[PDB]
């Protein structure tokens, strides 16, 4: 199962 | 900018017997960038219908694929692979032996 | 932190307002909220750098904009009664999923059929009962803000020119004068206890201010009555021994 | 789709009481849940986050759980205080449709109200009057509870309390007025139900 | 014995080509089980393993919204560190991402994972810890100030530490007839003549998994470290792998020589020798 996230840079 | 050649290698999946259907592999690894052209080689003629894996990447980033096709193995036939990179001068063409 | 402008707007319906909207320094992406009865706080749309990123059930008369500066504006256009509500404006880093918004203060609009209903308040400070004084130690002052459409107010005590917050205690919401008419006024009281000796001196100054926010010098007024715009009342009285 | 349900919608508690908000959601995927608390007046500021994959988080005498796969999530409030009194908001970031861009989803919320305990009851009420009138119901317990007028004519505000720091002194208060004719602090208050103690000035 | 998961992130901008490609492919120890390419028609999560197939369509949808996003979010990035690195918007660039979690055998949290790479080298990665990052440059230093005010290694702790290794587990238990079974190479000695005194030993190793495996030839049992040539572990195209070592000898004392295989599947080491 993938994480559910945004994260940008 | 990072560019490592690729490691070929040029096998089949199960061990090569004259007549018996089989997989022809050209693996490539340890490259970057991913632009990378692979081609599988009957005689020098180009094999078409040839799949390949979804393009990932080892530990150090180095991506890895791996080329494929059936094929039936002969005393006659020669098969080969040809690779072309940003890292090769000229494009790089890796015969078959079936003991390697 | 957040700033937005004005903090109310009385207005007619079929007009248009803009409510303006300064984001936290540093933060790239604004959001439009609004908080109405029926259908509670609801999301509107979202800004980032100047750019469109998420947008909510907005109506096509809506309209919102964010600037190079990164303050916003949001268009209220055509307007009817169900647009009065409480409009807020949250800002965020950026895209983050990890964080948090962080909200103004807010924008509270009223849309009225015809301006002729709007009334500043009358204001009367009610003194301390000296049956109280002798039976406790203290003595509480009353404030009657009465008759007022609509119901935008700010009602504070001022003791010898300083607002003052201890011993104070106010409705949270005003009460209807005649629940049965429709267009009623409103009335809201406030008391102010203090210590007996406080009042029995005479030179002590209390002040009862309410805030009302109406009509602005930019509406357009017709009858005798004085135009109901955004004033101060207040109601005042005198220590006595 | 993504909607939010709260329950209780108001809250009316005595001090120290340790209190339990609920907080349900429809859709699953979301980024995190929240939870605000509005005063009037000022906008909103965010108590809690829980991440996507957090199960709890605790900030002070604050602590929520999160069960993504329930759809549910609850505040707890230890030790509640006066100054805890607001509306309390569940949110969740989540997409709404097939695209990035998330949205906060929010609910209705829950009124809380925490009444101060009041020392030393005296209640009592008195007639006020006008620089050129208003009865004063004051000094009443947390458990009276102020009822309304019976005439349209007379006024009747609610409970209100108000807080002499400078002594530490709390007092309940509720004003009742009208410019009826017959109108006397005596029977103001009929229609509540008050102490019998209620002291009443001849 | 231990085990893991992988998911893996390749985004390649190809500036007035369109948008960057987008493939990730997602490992349970060395078997493939998701992908997932924009290329594609109709971009979806793909099954590529028997026992992830029993999943419904809200797994399905769910896995296919947070691979859009990424690739978004990915798009993105590759625009912000253009700016970052002050480079050309006309050339290629690539974003390398990994994320994952190990366990050991009583199924606890081994260690989590968590990195990114930009053009091939190291750009920000999550500490053992799942606390602290470590970043390359100053151009990473501004991301890891970023994502220590969002509070971004929370959220990586709590699924790493949760969600990663609670499906992990899951994944094994539906796939143990294949994810569990070892399975031990099949091997053999070949042998070729070079010259009339100089011949080749080739040690094989064939159809395994896991892809773990050691290869050493030995000469009177003395390590042939330095004199062997050693091939790159390479998939069967079957879920198998395969390896091989070769050795020069003279001819006469092939003999001398013996072949040791270590790999999980097996009972104990072979040790095997030419034998014509
Ligand atoms: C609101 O209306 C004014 C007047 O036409 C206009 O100048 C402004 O750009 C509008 N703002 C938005 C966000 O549409
Ligand atoms: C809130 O939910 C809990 C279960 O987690 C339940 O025991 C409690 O009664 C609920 N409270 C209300 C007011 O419904
Ligand atoms: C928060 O409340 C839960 C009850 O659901 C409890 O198990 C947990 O220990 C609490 N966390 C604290 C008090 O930090």
């Amino acid at each position: 199962l993938r994480v559910m996230m945004l994260a940008p840079f | 900018m990072i560019q490592r050649t690729p490691k070929i290698q040029v096998y089949s999946r199960h061990p090569a017997e004259n007549g018996k259907s089989n997989f022809l592999n050209c693996y490539v690894s340890g490259f970057h960038p991913s632009d990378i052209e692979v081609d599988l080689l009957k005689n020098g003629e180009r094999i078409e219908k040839v799949e390949h894996s979804d393009l990932s990447f080892s530990k150090d980033w180095s991506f890895y694929l791996l080329y494929y096709t059936e094929f039936t193995p002969t005393e006659k036939d020669e098969y080969a692979c040809r690779v072309n990179h940003v890292t090769l001068s000229q494009p790089k063409i890796v015969k078959w032996d079936r003991d390697m | 932190g957040v700033t937005q402008t004005p903090k109310h707007l009385i207005t007619a319906t079929g007009q248009r307002v803009t409510l303006r909207c300064s984001p936290r320094s540093g933060d790239l992406s604004v959001y439009w909220y609004q908080q109405s009865l029926d259908q509670g706080l609801q999301f509107l749309i979202q800004y980032y750098n100047g750019e469109e990123r998420a947008k909510g059930n907005i109506l096509e008369r809506f309209s919102a904009q964010q600037f190079p500066d990164l303050h916003s504006e949001l268009n209220l256009s055509s307007l009817e009664l169900g647009d009065s509500a409480l409009y807020f404006c949250a800002s965020s880093v950026g895209l983050f999923s990890t964080d948090t918004q962080y909200f103004g203060p807010g924008t509270r609009l009223t849309v009225l059929e015809d301006l002729k209903n709007v009334f500043p308040p009358e204001v009367a400070v009610f003194e301390p009962s000296e049956a109280e004084i002798s039976h406790t130690q203290k003595a509480t002052l009353v404030c009657l803000a009465t008759g007022f459409y609509p119901d935008h107010v700010e009602l504070s005590w001022w003791v010898n020119g300083k607002e003052v917050h201890s011993g104070v205690c106010t409705d949270p919401q005003p009460l209807k004068e005649q629940p049965a008419l429709n267009d009623s006024r409103y009335a809201l009281s406030s008391r102010l206890r203090v210590s007996a000796t406080f009042w029995q001196n005479p030179r002590n100054h209390f002040r009862c201010q309410v805030q009302f926010y109406g009509l602005s010098e930019n509406d357009e007024w017709t009858q005798d009555r004085a135009k109901p715009v955004t004033q101060i009342v207040s109601a005042e009285a005198w220590g006595r021994a | 789709k993504q909607e939010v349900t709260q329950i209780p919608a108001a809250l009316s508690v005595p001090e120290g009481e340790n209190l339990v908000l609920n907080c349900s959601f429809t859709d699953s995927a979301i980024y995190n849940l929240q939870w605000f608390r509005q005063d009037p007046g000022k906008g909103l500021t965010s108590l809690l986050l829980i991440q996507s994959s957090q199960r709890e988080q605790t900030s002070g005498r604050l602590n929520a759980s999160l069960d993504k796969s329930s759809g549910r999530s609850t505040l707890y409030i230890a030790a509640s205080q006066p100054g805890d009194s607001a509306t309390y908001l569940c949110a969740v970031l989540s997409p709404v449709q097939e695209t990035s861009g998330s949205r906060l989803t929010f609910g209705e919320g829950t009124q809380l109200t925490v009444n101060p305990d009041i020392q030393n009851p005296d209640p009592a009420v008195y007639q006020l009057r006008d620089s050129k009138s208003v009865c004063l119901f004051t000094d009443f317990d947390s458990q009276t509870n102020v009822s309304q007028s019976k005439d349209s004519d007379v006024y009747i505000t609610d409970k209100c309390v108000l807080d002499m720091r400078s002594m530490d002194f709390k007092s309940n208060s509720a004003v009742a007025w009208s410019n009826k004719s017959d109108f006397a602090c005596a029977n103001a208050f009929n229609n509540s139900i008050i102490p019998e103690d209620t002291f009443f000035p001849s | 014995g231990s085990h893991s998961m992988r998911y893996f992130h390749t985004s390649v901008s190809r500036p007035g080509r369109g948008e960057p490609r987008f493939i990730t492919v997602g490992y349970v120890d060395d078997t493939l089980f998701v992908r997932f390419d924009s290329d594609a028609a109709s971009p979806r999560e793909e099954p590529r393993a028997p026992w992830i197939e029993q999943e419904g369509p809200e797994y399905w949808d769910r896995e296919t919204q947070i691979s859009k996003a990424k690739a978004q979010t990915d798009r993105e990035d590759l625009r912000t560190l253009l700016r970052y690195y002050n480079q050309s918007e006309a050339g290629s660039h690539t974003l390398q991402n990994m994320y994952g979690c190990d366990v050991g055998p009583d199924g606890r949290l081994l260690r989590g994972y968590h990195q990114d790479a930009y053009d091939g080298k190291d750009y920000i990665a999550l500490n053992e810890d799942l606390s602290s990052w470590t970043a390359a440059d100053t151009a990473a230093q501004i991301t890891q100030r970023k994502w220590e005010a969002a509070r971004v290694a929370e959220q990586l702790r709590a699924y790493l530490e949760g969600e990663c290794v609670e499906w992990l587990r899951r994944y094994l238990e539906n796939g143990k007839e294949t994810l569990q079974r070892a399975d031990p190479p099949k091997t053999h000695v070949t042998h070729h003549p070079i010259s009339d005194h100089e011949a080749t030993l080739r040690c094989w190793a064939l159809g395994f998994y896991p892809a773990e495996i050691t290869l050493t030839w030995q000469r009177d049992g003395e390590d042939q470290t330095q004199d062997t040539e050693l091939v790159e572990t390479r998939p069967a195209g079957d879920r198998t792998f395969q390896k091989w070592a070769a050795v020069v000898v003279p001819s006469g004392e092939e003999q001398r020589y013996t072949c040791h295989v270590q790999h999980e599947g097996l009972p104990k080491p072979l040790t095997l020798r030419w034998e014509p």
